[PDB]
């Protein structure tokens, strides 16, 4: 179990961790939050209550150093630092975690919510996905433009997600233009899986951190790339079994996270009826059509 | 975006563009089988491409021997439609290709649009005219061609004959949607109309009649008073 201590909280903040939020009011004593599960990638995220606009956070995965949070006040922000002092960083969260100023993360032993997230989320391929080099975690916030937002400004501060248009040389062969466009095995197997992806799991873990992104940050972007994502898949007739299995939980375990009040925005309802009852994929996501027509049967 | 009333003399600019109309492509008779059932027996066909500034169509017979085996044929028409399409744009010197091509059906756009994805600077519209070239097939000439084919065959034709010798083209253009229009509405009166005077013939190498400019008018005049009718006879006014 590991830790992330703050240095302090001098404003009013709802500070979320993974799926779990608390409210901290301004200069409130918080250093921090302890009990957070090895094994797993997490993120950190806020909320100002003056500023309800922009939502930020941070991705990290504890194994790979010692991070804090210190508000900035210049920049108007708790940043993640890392700690290089290894002995100094004991002392400090023994000290926190004896003052008990640490709220525990809350996790109940039956609850896999998060594991079921983020089972393919890998922090090596976030970091990629969000380009700052210099640091192991990764910043993300509501307003961040993807690399396919922007070629339709700042590259720096860009989602580098996969770009995927389904009218484009990439998506259609010459000479198969009917065929391709009408069933997008070729683009998904091939390009996408075999070419670029190597495999299924990273095409899953840029999936489910790009649902992550939107739901978290409300990020449009990332809602983008999660739908081209599943689009994809279900307007591809030839799938491996495997492959949707795994996407149905995905999914199912997306939509139950979903909060209820968020639907309206996040989920868009051609991609999700011609998914579950057009595609060729229709007869092959029985979980999460099953939640998604008890949970949502407005969007459909 | 979409070609409607308010931007209608773009299509007299001097940017090459096309229409393309598919409503004639994937043509069917309907028919009762020896066991009572229904099935459908394909006629030839024609994709309707045009340049409205020139009066320039290219006629593409669709013969019936491309739907042999083929599935879903009413989509596969709006591809094949964009395949030709397609080729017929390539096969055009640089100089000559559209920057626009404008579809008369929405159906036709994302074929089109993948279709010319080498060509990323040709604009692929809609249209909010109703615009009757589906009546191409009631010019006897067009029909006769396409009726004949036994094969697939590109025939050009100028839809104007020479009509840009004495009008400008938006008037061309608005003659032969009349035209075909009145053909559409009642084709039976619309050819007595055009036809009824034997004194006045078709050029072997023309569609329509050679009428003086005062005989279009009274044309014109006919066609109107036809149309206007069929919609009283259709709306009883
Ligand atoms: O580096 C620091 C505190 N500091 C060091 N130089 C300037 N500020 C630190 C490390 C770990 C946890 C924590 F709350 C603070």
């Amino acid at each position: 179990m590991n830790t992330v201590p703050f240095t302090s909280a001098p404003i009013e903040v709802t500070i979320g961790i993974d799926q779990y939020s608390f409210n901290v009011k301004e200069n409130q004593p918080f250093h921090g939050i302890k009990d957070i599960p090895i094994g797993h990638v997490h993120v950190i995220h806020f909320q100002h209550a003056d500023n309800s606009s922009m939502r930020y956070g941070y991705w990290f995965d504890c194994r790979m150093g010692n991070f804090y949070i210190q508000y900035d006040p210049k920049d108007g922000l708790y940043k993640m630092m890392e700690e290089r002092d290894g002995a100094k960083f004991e002392n400090i969260v023994h000290n926190f975690k004896e003052r008990q100023m640490m709220v525990s993360y809350p996790k109940i032993d039956e609850d896999d919510t998060w594991y079921n997230l983020t089972e393919f989320v890998q922090m090596d391929k976030i970091r990629k996905i969000v380009r700052k080099d210099e640091n192991q975690f990764s910043y993300v916030d509501s307003s961040m433009t993807t690399v396919q937002e922007n070629e339709l400004s700042d590259p720096a501060h860009s989602l580098n997600y996969t770009v995927i248009n389904f009218k484009s040389r990439e998506a259609i062969r010459p000479g198969h233009e009917m065929e391709d466009f009408l069933d997008k095995s070729y683009y998904l197997n091939t390009v996408m899986l075999q070419g670029i992806f190597k495999n299924s799991s990273n095409y899953f873990g840029e999936l489910q951190f790009a649902f992550l992104n939107a739901m978290f940050f409300g990020n449009y972007g990332s809602s983008l790339q999660w739908h081209a994502m599943i689009e994809l898949i279900c307007s591809s007739a030839t799938v491996p079994k495997h492959m949707l299995d795994k996407l149905d939980e995905i999914l199912y375990y997306q939509i139950k996270t979903l909060p209820e009040q968020y639907s309206d925005i996040l989920l868009n309802e051609r991609v999700w009826n011609i998914c579950l009852y057009s595609s060729f994929q229709k007869n092959s996501l029985h979980n999460t059509e099953k939640i998604m027509e008890n949970k949502y049967p407005e969007l459909l | 975006g979409a070609m409607n009333s308010s931007n209608y003399a773009e299509l007299f600019n001097n940017d090459i563009k096309l229409f393309v109309d598919d409503t004639n492509v994937y043509r069917v008779t309907v028919h009762k089988t020896f066991e009572g059932n229904v099935a459908t027996k394909a006629i030839n066909g024609c994709i309707f491409t045009l340049n409205p500034k020139t009066g320039h169509l290219f006629l593409k017979i669709i013969h019936t021997s491309v739907w042999a085996g083929q599935k879903r044929l009413s989509q596969l028409a709006k591809w094949k439609t964009a395949e030709e399409v397609s080729a017929l744009v390539r096969s055009l010197p640089k100089e000559e290709q559209p920057k626009q091509i404008i579809v008369t059906r929405k159906a036709m756009l994302d074929p089109l649009e993948v279709h010319m994805l080498d060509f990323p600077n040709i604009a692929i519209r809609p249209t909010e005219l109703r615009l009757p070239f589906s009546a191409a097939m009631s010019i006897d000439k067009l029909s006769d061609v396409v009726m004949k084919a036994t094969e697939p065959q590109m025939v050009l034709f100028n839809i104007y004959d020479d009509w840009l010798d004495r009008i400008s083209s938006y008037t061309a253009f608005s003659r032969l949607t009349l035209l075909l229009r009145a053909l559409k509405t009642n084709e039976e009166s619309a050819k007595m109309i055009l036809l009824s005077d034997p004194t006045i013939t078709i050029k072997s190498y023309h569609l329509w009649p050679s009428f003086t400019d005062e005989q279009w008018i009274t044309i014109e005049s006919q066609m109107r008073d036809l149309i206007l009718t069929e919609y009283g006879r259709k709306y009883n006014v």
